[PDB]
Order: C-alpha cells, then sequence, then structure tokens
C-alpha cells in the first residue's frame, strides 16, 4: 500500500482520489491520503470550495516515483511533485501516519470497481497523450482541449488522443466509399488496431482513459473520444469476438459507475441509440443493454 | 450551408455550381407475380445535375443493368449517384469543376460528401427549396434517351436551348421551374399547353418549343393558372 502525502490543505478543497471524493475545510489537520492500492494507475483530483470552476487533477502510479501534494499559493492550486530523496519521504509518510494526519483509501474487499474501470489503462500511454515528459505524473482539467478539437489552442495543454473521424481519407478506401462508411471495420481493424494502436489492449485503454477524464474533471473533449471509440467499434460488422465480450464488461462498469446526476451531460443520446438498438452489435452488449434500459430508460 | 429563398440570386453569380437530383435513378414498375406476391421490376433511370448560369445538363443514363445481383437498391442508388457524381467532376479541368454541388434530397449529401473527400474545397450543400427537377422525365426528348439506353451513357444537353440569347439565367431558371413544377403537377395538361399550336415547333438540337417572346409569356401565364386549378382540385378551392 502506497501514500501520496500533502505538504498541507489552505484552501477548501473536495479532494478525489479514484471514484471516492471528500470535503476538507479552511485551515483543517490533513496531510493526505493513505492506504492506496499498488498495481493500478490513480487519479488525485480537485475542486476548489470558493471556484468550482476548472476541476483538475493528477494521474500517477505510485511504482514509479514518490508523489505528494503541495499548495501553490501563486498559482492557486494543489500541485502534484516528485520527492527524490526516499529516505525523506518514508520518514515523512511514516511520521505522518503516526499522527493519523491522514484519510484512508477505503477499498471494500469485494470491490473490483477501479480494477474494472481501468483494466487496460497504462501510465506510459498516459503521458503519450498527455504531453509533459519531465514528470512522471500528468495533469488534466476540465478546459483542456484535444487535438481533434485543435482542428476544428495551445499544443502542449493538449489531449492527444487518437483522432477519429468517419468522414477521413483515413476512413475511407477509394474505391469503397458505400461500404467503408456503412460497415467501420476497415478503419477499425485495419486503420486503428493493426495500424495504429497495435492490439485492443492498448485501444481499450485509451477508451477508458477518455471516459475517466469525462466523469472526473467534465472534460468534453474526453466524452468526445469516448463515444467516438464506441460507436466505431458498434459500427463494424467484423469486430473479434473477444473485443465484443471485453466492450460491454467495460461499457457496463462506466455506466455503472456514472453518478445519475450527471448522465444529462456524459451520455450521448444518439450515439447509444444507435449503438444499442441499430448498429450492427446491436444484439452483442448485453450487459450494458441491461444497465442503460434499467437506469437510464429516459435517453432511450 | 443549405440552400434557400434567402440566398437564391447565389446560383446566377460566376461561381461554378450543380445541382444533383437523384429521384430518378432507381425507377420501377410494382407488379404481382403468378404466386400473387408483388415484385418489382426496374426500368432505366438517370441522374439529373445541372448547372443553373449556363443550363448545361449532364444527364447520366442508369442501365437497370447495373442492379443486377445488388441488395437494398434503393440506398444503393444514392451511393451510385456519388460515385458517377464524383467521376464527372474528375472528368472535367480544374477551371470547369464545381465550387458547390448543391443536392436536392438531404439524402444525398453523406454519400456525396464520402465520394468527394478529395475534392475539400468544393462544398456540398443541402437545399430547402422543392425542386421539381423528377418531372426531367416529363421532357420527351429526355425520356427517350434514357429508356432506348442499353448501357450506361453520358448525354449532355442544355435545358435552356437557346434563351440566354434573349433572357437573363435567373429568368431562365424560374422560367424551368415552373415549366417543371407544371409538368409535375399535371403532365397531360402541361403538355397540351406546350404543344397545342402545331405552328410552334421544336427545333431537332432543342428541348421546348420556339416560343417567341409574346408567347412565352402566354404560356408561362398559362402554367401558373394550371397549377392554381390542379391546387384548386386537389384542395377544392
Ligand atoms: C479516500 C478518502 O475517502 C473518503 C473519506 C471520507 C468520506 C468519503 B466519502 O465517501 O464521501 C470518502
Amino acid at each position: 500500500m502506497n501514500t501520496v502525502p500533502f505538504t498541507s490543505a489552505p484552501i477548501e478543497v473536495t479532494i478525489g482520489i479514484d471514484q471516492y471524493s471528500f470535503n476538507v475545510k479552511e485551515n483543517q489537520p490533513f496531510h493526505g491520503i493513505k492506504d492506496i492500492p499498488i498495481g493500478h494507475v490513480h487519479v488525485i483530483h480537485f475542486q476548489h470550495a470558493d471556484n468550482s470552476s476548472m476541476r483538475y487533477g493528477y494521474w500517477f502510479d505510485c511504482r514509479m516515483g514518490n508523489f505528494y501534494i503541495q499548495y501553490d499559493p501563486k498559482d492557486g492550486l494543489y500541485k502534484m511533485m516528485e520527492e527524490r530523496d526516499g529516505a525523506k519521504f518514508e520518514n515523512i509518510v511514516h511520521n505522518f501516519k503516526e499522527r493519523q494526519m491522514m484519510v484512508s483509501y477505503p477499498k471494500i474487499d469485494e470491490d473490483d470497481t477501479w480494477y474494472n474501470l481501468t483494466e487496460f489503462v497504462q501510465m506510459d500511454k498516459i503521458r503519450k497523450i498527455v504531453r509533459k515528459d519531465e514528470n512522471q505524473f500528468s495533469y488534466v482539467d476540465s478546459s483542456m482541449t484535444t487535438v481533434q478539437e485543435n482542428e476544428l489552442s495551445d499544443p502542449a495543454h493538449s489531449l492527444n488522443y487518437t483522432v477519429i473521424n468517419f468522414k477521413s481519407r483515413e476512413a475511407i478506401r477509394p474505391g469503397h466509399e458505400m461500404e467503408d462508411f456503412l460497415d467501420k471495420s476497415y478503419y477499425l481493424n485495419t486503420v486503428m488496431l493493426q495500424g495504429i494502436f497495435k492490439n485492443s489492449s492498448n485501444y481499450f485503454g485509451e477508451l477508458q482513459f477518455a471516459f475517466l477524464n469525462a466523469m472526473f474533471f467534465g472534460n468534453y473533449g474526453s466524452s468526445l473520444q469516448w463515444h467516438a471509440m464506441i460507436e466505431l467499434i458498434c459500427s463494424s460488422a467484423t469486430v473479434p469476438k473477444h473485443m465484443l465480450d471485453k466492450l460491454d464488461e467495460i461499457l457496463y462498469y462506466q455506466i455503472k459507475t456514472l453518478p445519475e446526476q450527471y448522465s444529462d451531460i456524459l451520455l450521448n443520446e444518439r450515439v447509444w441509440n444507435i449503438c444499442l438498438y441499430s448498429s450492427f452489435q446491436k444484439n452483442s452488449l448485453h450487459n450494458t443493454e441491461k444497465i442503460m434500459e434499467n437506469k437510464y430508460p429516459e435517453l432511450l | 450551408g443549405a440552400m434557400n429563398s434567402s440566398n437564391y440570386a447565389e446560383l446566377f453569380n460566376n461561381d461554378i455550381k450543380l445541382f444533383v437530383d437523384d429521384t430518378n435513378v432507381y425507377r420501377v414498375t410494382v407488379h404481382k407475380t403468378f404466386e400473387g406476391n408483388v415484385a418489382t421490376k426496374a426500368i432505366n433511370g438517370c441522374i439529373f445535375t445541372l448547372n443553373p448560369k449556363t443550363g448545361h445538363l449532364f444527364l447520366k443514363i442508369i442501365h437497370t443493368s447495373v442492379w443486377a445481383g445488388q441488395k437494398r437498391l434503393s440506398q444503393l442508388a444514392k451511393w451510385k449517384t456519388a460515385e458517377e457524381v464524383s467521376a464527372l467532376v474528375r472528368s472535367l479541368p480544374k477551371e470547369e469543376q464545381p465550387k458547390q454541388i448543391i443536392v436536392t434530397r438531404k439524402a444525398m449529401l453523406d454519400p456525396l460528401e464520402v465520394h468527394m473527400l478529395d475534392f475539400p474545397n468544393i462544398a456540398i450543400r443541402p437545399t430547402e427549396l422543392r425542386l421539381p427537377f423528377s418531372a426531367a422525365m416529363s421532357i420527351d426528348k429526355l425520356s427517350d434517351v434514357v429508356m432506348k439506353a442499353t448501357e450506361p451513357q453520358m448525354v449532355l444537353f442544355n435545358i435552356y436551348d437557346d434563351w440566354l440569347d434573349r433572357i437573363s439565367s435567373y429568368t431562365a431558371f424560374s422560367r424551368l421551374t415552373l415549366l417543371l413544377r407544371a409538368l409535375k403537377t399535371n403532365e397531360e395538361s402541361a403538355k397540351m399547353i406546350l404543344l397545342s399550336d402545331p405552328t410552334i415547333t421544336i427545333k431537332s438540337y432543342h428541348l421546348w418549343p420556339s416560343f417567341t417572346d409574346e408567347q412565352w409569356i402566354t404560356i408561362e401565364s398559362q402554367m401558373r393558372d394550371l397549377i392554381l386549378t390542379e391546387y384548386g382540385r386537389k384542395y377544392n378551392v
């Protein structure tokens, strides 16, 4: 179990770590979060009590270094930093735990939720989408635009998701216009999976990461990307059976975790109705269709 | 974006543009089978591609053989249309290629956009005008070349005959659309109007009769009356 220690909590803020959120009060005894499960990426995110504008946060993996949080009163935010002095870090964390100055990551032992949301997400791939190679962790916030969004404005602060565009020369073979527009299997299997992602695990990892940035930060371009990657699969007549089964599980846990009160802004009615009821894969997503119909029947 | 009554004079400016109408591409007769089921039989069709400024009509004849062994023919027809429009554009010298292509039905937008990805600078637009180009097959010389075709074929016409010698494109287009609207609403009455007077003939190299300016005004008025009549007979006014 690993630890994200704070230097202190000077401004009132809602802190989240993966699917958990808690409030920390204006000058309250707080030195961080302990008992963080090793083996998964994690995200620690912030929403200031006084300006809920800009949710922001950090993706990190404790196996890649010792990370802490320290408020910066000049830039006005909680910043993640790496401690290179390993002995110093352990001493600090120890000292902190002794004084019970930390909240406990409360992992129900029955609960596989976070694994199921992050199964294919890798820090190395996050760092290629979020370009800031001097840090081992990645900053994301509510307002960062995607490369594709910037095509339709600071390149260094963008989310470099794989561009998907169904009316593009990449998507459409000369001479197979109707075939390739109505059945996206060429774009999915040859262009994206064989060509770009190399395998379905990398494709699913980007899909999961896009969903999590949409949900945790309200990042609109991430929501677009999540839906585009779903639609590309469901709109392909030829998809490896193992990918369809895994997609159903992925989407199931994403819909299960989505806050009910956010469904209005995080779910695209057209994409979901097409995917579940009109697409080539309309009958391949049994678990996802069941939770959608029982939890969000209004959208449909 | 879309083309409507607000931006109607744009049709007659000096940016090359084409209308594409696909309503006569896939044409069938529905009939009973010996077993009392219903079946379709296709007949030849055409793509109606028109430059509204010049009157040039690129009539691509769609021979029934193109449907042989194919499924979902009404959807294929839109993609075949887009393929042929794209082939026409590629065949034209760069200085003759259109800057915009306006489709008369919104279901043609995605097929044409996909076929034309190589031409990112050509705008593909819908229109809110309900244009009567479906009635092109009520022009006897166009219907005749379509039905006699034994293979795919493109035929070029000027749908304005020699009118531009005497009137503007705007007026020529208004005349054309009035004639086609009438032919669409009551073909027999429209044709009677057009051919009643045996002293006014259709030149071998024309589509419409050789009316004087005065006679065209008479004709145009009679075509309005007809459209008003049928609107009366239809709605009981
Ligand atoms: C990781 C810290 O998790 C906490 C601590 C206290 C309360 C809550 B909660 O569910 O709102 C969460």
